[PDB]
């Protein structure tokens, strides 16, 4: 896992043209999954009102 | 990001529109305002890197937005 | 007002937990830009929902229904 200097003079992971693509591919898969977990919380009917018995596991 | 000047901003967008918002609703717009802009900050990131910068800049955002 | 729906430093909050070391300052209007025209795009979707439902509030539901849409371009 190779660095080198930016044009700041700091240390940056020296990334071939694929690895970085792959990088951009990941912040995609990862921002699909957070919004959808975002949907599924408040589209969820246990944060509208419910009521759950707990001898079946059905809402009420 | 702060609760009230996102409310304010709601409210300001909804009225170029025209209601009132119920506080859920509110909470999930601003979950997902942040997960859109955090999103988008990581690609900006990426495209400072491939130019070798650790700093983003208006154009690297701009790029980014293209690809919409 | 002109802070626009966040923060300079929940701007800054934002670009660290994307991983962001710097920016220029720039990058501050520019995410302010970002967030009006999201919140445009879903508020848009949600407030004609609202409506063609006959309510006078805007609901959770009214918001998901409209992340929905957001989230099958996006």
């Amino acid at each position: 896992v190779v660095y080198i200097m930016s044009k700041e003079n700091r240390l940056i992971p020296k990334l071939s043209d694929e690895e970085v693509m792959e990088r951009h591919k990941k912040a995609d898969e990862n921002m699909k999954r957070v919004w959808s977990q975002i949907i599924q919380k408040y589209e969820s009917i246990d944060n509208q009102g419910d009521v759950i018995d707990l001898q079946t596991g059905e809402v009420i | 990001i702060s609760r009230m000047p996102f409310a304010r901003l709601v409210k300001e967008v909804t009225d170029q529109f025209t209601l009132r918002w119920q506080s859920m609703a509110i909470m999930a717009l601003q979950e997902a305002s942040e997960a859109y802009l955090v999103g988008l900050l990581e690609h900006t990131n990426l495209l400072a890197l491939h130019a070798k910068r650790i700093t983003i800049m208006r154009k690297d955002m701009q790029l980014a937005r293209r690809i919409r | 007002d002109n802070i626009q729906g966040i923060t300079k430093p929940a701007i800054r909050r934002l670009a660290r937990r994307g991983g962001v070391k710097r920016i220029s300052g720039l990058i501050y209007e520019e995410v302010r830009n970002v967030l009006k025209t999201f919140l445009e795009s879903v508020i848009r979707d949600a407030v004609t929902y609202t409506e063609h439902a006959k309510r006078k509030t805007v609901t959770s539901l009214d918001v998901v229904y409209a992340l929905k849409r957001q989230g099958r371009t996006l």
